[PDB]
């Protein structure tokens, strides 16, 4: 089946998160801007043109985290002992409920590895835009949930914590603004 | 394990795992990065399958030092906690975590001595980075072949 | 070599039982049927005279520095081939620009 | 070297505290580079208040003088003053060619 940039699902996820559609779509790019820059969507780099470009790995890993973390979500009675952000979730459900949420919690990555590869390959300025939209696809496909009852408030709020998380590290990536430079307990701060 | 070291202005004996610096560019699924290094997982050969299963034994190896983010599949948090480890004045570790600002300047300080100090002749600018990477997956290549005799 | 379908990360063996059963650090399990049971292997006097010197018997015709000698090229009749010695086992190979390779190597 | 490779970009923090504005400002980053670097022949002193006569081999080697040329730098330094909430004083100034 082919394939087109469907535009409508990074603006659906900007309304969730009630952040700005230019932060979706400047993730892997907030290097050497602010965060104010980021929103306002001021000096947006142009969109890759080598399959070398960082912001490529930059967005991959991104979507990779979405679906690291899912997976622990999914298999949280295979643990040993689940992840802290996980722990959060499934901590007021029996161990019969966490076996229940392999079967339930549909499977979400789909192809995007085989695909991203391929398009990373063959077109550079397509790949960003497919692994956002399949970042975004992805969140709206957990958030759109609605049966069981149960899994729909546990969902809902991994999702929304997720690429909160996601947004969050990489607006931790942009320019810094002004602080207090004591909070390094020394005499001097270098660059 | 293999373990890869910089020693420059900003860093000096300190041994970091391949894969986490891999990693710290993006690119932090172990698919690309053992395709960076053998240059292909589909081709068979008795080579390829020597260092793919080695590679797989570094990856699994666990060091002491850099636990907490050896897993890790965040690049900002390996990038934090190398900021953390490698740049002086820092004296307090959870003091400067609580401003985002402090986490802000950390990082992007950072970023801008591994864009200075890894493989320079590669580059000195963040577009460089995945090069960078493929660059040194080459060299753990020819390192790795010469083991073999 | 297992990489996990969703996280794209080595997966561990975890021989348990009676079988081969891969898993990955979120959890996922996959197992292994048959041409999974492969431990280790070692083969003695192989991986040598294949792929250590295929590139180096490719380029060699073209290598100004590579000793030739007076011989019959069958397939481009030049006088004269390049004659090559690899190994502990001394293996004479003689090559031509031509891509004739004596059938050794 | 002088020029692109060495620049400087260092924070102090004080503990100053005798004006209201310096309670206000704990922090203080100096930053400066040069523009202007060159070596010219050797010169001495004849007799310690001269014009800096030319400095001949010779002479160095019999009054046991080094053959040395003068380095001559001038700089750009860029003061900024970094106070809480966020205010940012720039202080610049330029340097003349100095020896
Ligand atoms: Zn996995
Ligand atoms: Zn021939």
């Amino acid at each position: 089946e082919p394939w087109t940039f469907d535009y409508g699902k990074i603006i659906k996820t900007a309304k969730i998160l009630d952040i700005s559609p230019a932060v979706i779509e400047a993730i892997g790019a907030m290097e050497g801007r602010s965060y104010a820059d980021i929103r306002e969507g001021q000096g947006a780099p142009p969109p890759p043109t080598s399959m070398d470009d960082p912001r490529l790995m930059a967005v991959d890993s991104a979507v990779r985290i979405f679906l690291y973390n899912y997976n622990c979500l999914r298999h949280v009675s295979t643990f040993n002992k689940p992840p802290i952000h996980v722990e959060r979730l499934v901590k007021h459900l029996s161990y019969e409920e966490k076996e229940d949420l392999e079967k339930v919690l549909p499977n979400v990555v789909n192809e995007y590895h085989t695909t991203f590869k391929h398009l990373r390959v063959t077109d550079p300025a397509s790949a960003l835009l497919y692994s956002i939209e399949f970042l975004c696809i992805s969140f709206l496909t957990l958030y759109e949930i609605k049966e069981p009852s149960w899994v729909v408030n546990i969902v809902r709020e991994f999702a929304l914590t997720e690429l909160n998380t996601i947004i969050q590290s990489e607006k931790l990536l942009s320019k810094p603004g002004a602080f207090n430079f004591m909070i390094f307990g020394e005499d001097f701060v270098c660059s | 394990a293999i373990t890869i070291e910089i020693n420059s202005t900003k860093f000096s004996k300190l041994r970091i795992p391949w894969y986490l610096i891999f990693r710290m560019f993006g690119m932090t699924g172990d698919d690309s990065i053992i395709e960076q290094v053998v240059f292909d997982l589909e081709s068979n050969s008795l080579v390829n399958t020597f260092m793919i299963e080695i590679l797989e034994k570094s990856i699994h190896v666990l060091d002491p030092i850099f636990q907490p983010v050896q897993h890790e599949l965040n690049r900002e948090k390996i990038i934090q906690f190398l900021s953390e480890k490698v740049s002086k004045f820092v004296s307090n570790p959870s003091a400067y975590k609580s401003d985002e600002n402090a986490v802000q300047y950390l990082n992007e300080r950072q970023l801008t001595i591994l864009d200075k100090i890894l493989l320079p002749h590669m580059g000195q600018t963040a577009d460089t980075r995945v090069r960078k990477l493929r660059f040194l997956g080459l060299l753990i290549h020819k390192i790795l072949l010469v083991i073999m005799n | 070599m297992k990489i996990c379908k969703a996280c794209s990360s080595c997966m561990v063996r975890t021989y348990v039982d009676g079988n081969i059963i891969f898993r990955c650090s979120c959890g996922e399990s996959v197992q292994g049927d048959s041409q999974n049971l492969l431990v280790s292997s070692k083969v003695y006097h192989t991986g040598e005279m294949e792929d250590k010197y295929k590139i180096f018997i490719k380029n060699a015709p073209f290598d100004p520095t590579n000793c030739q000698i007076k011989k019959d090229c069958p397939n481009c009749h030049l006088d004269y081939l390049t004659q090559i010695c690899i190994g502990s086992q001394k293996i004479i190979i003689l090559v031509c620009r031509c891509g004739y390779m004596s059938n050794r190597g | 070297i002088v020029k692109q490779m060495f620049n400087v970009d260092i924070t102090y923090k004080d503990q100053r505290d005798h004006t209201e504005i310096d309670k206000l400002r704990e922090s203080v980053q100096i930053q400066f580079n040069f523009t202007d670097v060159n070596i010219e022949r050797p010169q001495h002193r004849n007799y310690s208040q001269g014009n800096k006569i030319n400095l001949l081999p010779n002479k160095a080697r019999l009054c046991g003088l080094s053959y040395s040329g003068p380095v001559n730098l001038a700089a750009e330094v860029i003061l900024t003053a970094h106070y809480s909430n966020g205010r940012q004083e720039v202080k610049r100034a330029s340097i003349p060619p100095f020896q």
